[PDB]
RNA sequence: GGAGCUUGACUGCGAGACUUACAAGUCAAGCAGGGACGAAAGUCGGGAUUAGUGAUCCGGCACCCCCGAGUGGAAGGGGUG
RNA sequence: UCGGUACGGUUUGUGUAGGAUAGGUGGGAGACUGUGAAACCUCGACGCCAGUUGGGGCGGAGUCGUUGUUGAAAUACCAC
């Protein structure tokens, strides 16, 4: 009956927002539980609660004696030292230092007083065998190997969005917390990062959360679902198929029931304007029910969705974007090399391929923010382009949702055409004075949605998505693809979503690199699902392994 | 929308003022310098 | 099975507890047997050792002995090398055997160092370091005066350090001995144990205890009576 | 109306008044602490002024360590915000 | 009958050279009388990190230790 965590009757609100309201649940050690929920249901900021980030209102929650906690940001930072200084700062970071003492007292002590560091190296060289940190030169080599790291020597600011998680990753598998908090995990991984952690999190002793939007790794990690609605908290079993039929239940027998107070309020509110007869009275104990009723039938008024919706734009032409002999690289490392292709008009093209292999190199050519090494990107004269970003380098964080759309400006062009500012915002859900926040304060859910009213509003008829599905759920997911299908000019999509580029894709442009060549890609004609037949009968019939440990313990 | 926010000394943590702010037009929490008696000298306060 | 250890646990009991002389009556019918044998004795303590204040490390010396060929590497140069072969080191580290343990030769079993020439005692820690023979100052074997600690630890100084399962180890002599000679060091053991029981234990600090040879099973022992060891 | 630096939207007080059945309400020179701006003189105890609020009781939390039902503690009570 | 706790048997763990990688610790130079290369049995526990850890049929003819190294660490067997 021994506990890692317990949480009494907490209730942390962002005022008119609630995300807890007097709850209580227990987690003991050995449970597999994941975290699911709308966007902006509140699932990041329970567990800055869980971390000891942030302090609920008014409510008790607390660790257990031992067994420390460590969190996953949903934008995990890093410091300006290599990789391999980057594994050290967490995992090796209460411990490096108690052998950055003894290779002083090597030397330090043997010219000083040697009878008080007598046992100053002796509580310090007693810490080196119950966790065998002798090894600390090949414990993060083997650590890298397993997640496949970039090389431990070159810096880190410049990386790839997924080649950053998968450092931020070996910080907290290192440490091996006995609550892990992971806070979207399965963003900016490919389809192998994804398939290591499933095993990485089978096998593991300790408490895992993990607030997962996607549908195939909560089934694979996860075996107890935690629900956030408005304010509660419903725990129950079941593998995520099921919790899209109880958010479907909840709202069915919810929904019917504000219809059945709808009809006595107009059965009532007839009786209140009727007018007192002779010398009867209208019974006060009949208005006092009323104007109870007529309150709680205001308080259920949040039902609302707003649809993804695009732009359209000016007529494209025959020559969409043209792609001769191209090669690109940064160093000795070359990341493209004699790549042939042209953009159709009126298609959704899926660029895929694993981390740190030149997909957002791809567009930063195109778009004209890089330099090729030999061959040449054509445009035509046409194509106005549209180009969101992976790294979200537009919203800046003290600036408030509204003027980074517009600046202080109330009218704004989204193409030959004004619609109002806070008018084209609340088109993307932000509404009321949800307008006000700041981009600290956004989930990440939304500013996967404000970063689409940053880069959209240029109207044009070429739109460049670098992966985004990123932090959205289900709902909008579905109402993103369902605004590419109805676009009139050309989107091109890069996203690890198997089941995205299976749904709405036209041509596949697929990194296809092997030992000895190691740069080159291929345009297929076709959606996803024939581009899969076609890998396996090209190269490797059947074959387009065993998990490394990341510890010998 | 403007609630009473207390204010929690950085040295000793006494809860020396209590006035309001804006949540939404200052989501973070307030740093002034403020006089605390027990330190006798002015300190920074932020929120709690 | 092999149709010879079945015969020793067809003579001790499985479930009855036993007093600290039976078991060491039961060392002999064991143990004897079949060939020579060393004494081994497995203690679950009542701590966690997750905690810091809960690991349980100390050292004993025992009367009678524990009869193994005690190879203690001393370290000293100059003259101080000389009193550890007077008083009983086969071999005397110097800075020649750095480059042969490195080279892959450790056929020693412990370490007591002077604390002027530590500096070469991080450059040997490279493969000591699982090894577990470090020189430690708190079983004395880093001192100033090394001329006490040569014969103490021929004379039965095992160390005794509780694992990540909470499970003391430690042995008591060797199998030819007799029921007053090893029933001592099982008294000498556990009366030292508990002057470093920790204050903050929870529950029954000294829970199970089994005292066991080096083929044959276990005697169970009871850890309720420790008076009269003799 | 605009710009620079900032937190006095202070802690300890208050001679003397207004208004007033009472409960309340309101103004305040000046003295000390530790500060802001100013070269200084000086000004600053929220907002040009008058609305934006609720007596007592019972409780809650923070701190001060005043009482502690034989004694040492504690439970409870008390003060100050 | 379905569970809880206490007690005991059998069994489980395999990034990278390797005896598919004793899981941890401690003891240890022996342990059985040896063919998953066996006759009735013969992985139809798991079977995937595949072949060693069973269908315990029998045989005193027939495996394995320590050494070699090939490693953070080894090799049997055994209490823990
Ligand atoms: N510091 C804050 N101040 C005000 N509102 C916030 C703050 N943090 C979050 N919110 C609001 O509360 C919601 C909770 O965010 P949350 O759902 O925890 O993010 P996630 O979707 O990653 O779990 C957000 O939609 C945001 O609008
Ligand atoms: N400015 C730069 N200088 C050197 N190398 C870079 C730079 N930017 C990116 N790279 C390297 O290019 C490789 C491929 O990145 P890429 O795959 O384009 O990112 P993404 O995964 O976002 O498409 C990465 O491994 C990264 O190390
Ligand atoms: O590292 V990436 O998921 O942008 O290919
Ligand atoms: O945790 V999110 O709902 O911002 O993807
Ligand atoms: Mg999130
Ligand atoms: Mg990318
Ligand atoms: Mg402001
Ligand atoms: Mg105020
Ligand atoms: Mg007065
Ligand atoms: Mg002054
Ligand atoms: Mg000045
Ligand atoms: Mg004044
Ligand atoms: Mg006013
Ligand atoms: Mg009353
Ligand atoms: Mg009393
Ligand atoms: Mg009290
Ligand atoms: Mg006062
Ligand atoms: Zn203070």
């Amino acid at each position: 009956a021994e506990f890692i965590y317990t949480m009494k009757k907490v209730r942390k609100a962002h005022g008119d927002k609630v995300i807890l309201d007097d709850v209580t649940l227990s987690f003991y050690p050995g449970a597999k539980i994941g975290v699911v929920g709308p966007n902006g249901a509140g699932k990041s900021s329970v567990l800055r609660i869980m971390a000891g980030l942030d302090k609920p209102n008014n409510g008790d929650a607390f660790l257990a004696t031992g067994a420390t906690v460590g969190i996953l940001q949903q934008e995990p930072p890093l410091n300006e030292d290599k990789t391999v200084r980057g594994n050290v700062e967490e995992g090796m970071g209460d411990i490096k230092i108690k052998l950055d003492r003894f290779n002083e007292v090597a030397e330090l002590m043997a010219t000083d007083y040697t009878d008080e560091l007598m046992e100053e190296m002796g509580r310090l060289q007693e810490e080196l065998d119950h966790a065998d940190a002798w090894d600390l030169d090949a414990q993060l080599e083997q650590a890298m190997d397993a997640l496949r790291c970039p090389p431990a020597d070159e810096p880190v600011t410049n990386l790839s969005g997924g080649e950053r998680r998968r450092v931020a990753l070996c910080k907290l598998l290192l440490s091996k917390p006995d609550l892990l908090l992971l806070d979207e995990p399965t963003n900016h991984l490919d389809a192998e990062s994804v398939q290591w952690l499933e095993q990485h999190l089978a096998s593991y002793p300790g408490a895992i959360l993990a607030v997962t939007h996607d549908r195939y790794f909560l089934d694979n990690v996860a075996e107890w679902i935690l629900e956030l609605d408005r304010g509660r908290a419903y725990p129950y079993e079941g593998n995520y198929s099921t919790y899209l039929e109880k958010k479907a239940e909840r709202l069915a027998v919810q929904g019917r029931k504000d219809a059945k107070l709808q009809k006595r309020l107009t059965e009532e509110l007839a009786w209140v304007r009727s007018g007192a007869k002779a010398r009867q009275a209208k019974s006060k104990a009949r208005l006092q029910r009323y104007e109870e009723m007529a309150a709680e039938a205001e308080k259920t008024r949040k039902l609302d969705f707003e649809e993804i919706q695009i732009p359209v734009g000016p007529r494209l032409g025959n020559v969409v974007v043209e792609v001769d002999h191209l090669d690109k690289g940064y160093d000795g490392r070359a990341l493209i090399k004699d790549l042939s292709f042209s953009l159709p008009r009126n298609g959704i093209v899926g660029v895929i391929g694993p981390n740190g292999v030149g997909k957002t190199t791809l567009f930063k050519t195109i778009v004209g923010l890089e330099t090729p090494d030999s061959g040449s990107v054509k445009v035509g004269e046409t194509v106005k382009l549209s180009y969101v970003d992976q790294a979200r380098a537009g919203i800046d964080p003290r600036k408030t949702v509204w003027e980074v759309v517009s600046d202080g400006l109330d009218y704004i062009q989204v193409g030959q055409t004004e619609v109002p500012s806070r008018a084209y915002v609340s088109a993307f859900g932000f509404k009321g004075p949800d307008q006000q926040k700041p981009a600290g304060v956004l989930s990440g859910g939304e500013r996967n949605r404000l970063n689409l009213a940053l880069t959209l509003k240029q109207g044009g008829n070429l739109i460049l998505l670098d992966e985004p599905t990123n932090d959205l759920d289900v709902e909008t997911l579905g109402s993103l693809e369902n605004a590419l299908l109805n676009f009139p000019g050309c989107a091109v999509v890069i996203s690890h979503d198997r089941w995205f580029l299976d749904r709405t894709c036209t041509h596949i442009l697929a990194w296809e690199g092997d030992d000895d060549n190691e740069a080159k890609w291929f345009w297929f004609e076709g959606n996803f699902g024939a581009y899969e037949e076609n890998k396996v009968e090209r190269l490797g019939v059947d074959a387009a392994v065993t998990h490394r440990k990341l510890t010998r313990g | 929308v403007r609630p009473k926010i207390t204010l929690a000394c950085e040295v000793c943590k006494h809860r020396n003022y209590i006035t309001k702010k804006n949540r939404r037009n200052d989501p973070d929490r307030l740093e002034l310098k403020k006089f605390c008696p027990n330190c006798g000298k002015h300190q920074a306060h932020r929120e709690t | 099975t092999s149709k010879a250890y079945r015969a020793a646990a067809a003579k001790v009991d499985r479930t009855n507890l036993y007093t600290p002389l039976q078991a060491a009556k039961l060392a002999k019918e064991t143990s004897s047997t079949k060939q020579d044998a060393t004494v081994e004795v497995a203690i679950r303590l009542g701590v966690d050792p997750r905690k810091a204040d809960q690991m349980v490390r100390g050292t004993v010396n025992l009367p009678h002995g524990t009869g193994k060929t005690a190879r203690v590497a001393v370290f000293a140069v100059g003259e101080k090398a000389d009193a550890a072969v007077a008083a009983g080191a086969d071999v005397v580290g110097s800075d020649d055997l750095i480059e042969r343990i490195q080279g892959g030769w450790l056929e020693f079993d412990a370490a007591i160092a002077t604390p002027d020439q530590m500096a070469k005692v991080g450059r040997i820690a490279r493969v000591l370091g699982p090894r577990g023979l470090m020189p430690n100052p708190k079983t004395g074997t880093v001192t100033a005066d090394v001329a006490k600690a040569v014969a103490d630890i021929k004379g039965g100084k095992i160390n005794f350090r509780v694992d990540k399962q909470a499970n003391l180890h430690f042995v008591i002599g060797k199998a030819s001995f007799d029921e007053k000679l090893l029933a001592e060091n099982y008294g000498a053991a556990i009366d030292e144990v508990l002057r470093l029981k920790p204050s903050s234990s929870k529950g029954r600090y000294l829970k199970k205890i089994t005292v066991s040879t080096t083929t044959g099973p276990g005697i169970p022992v009871d850890p309720s009576i420790t008076r009269n060891f003799a």
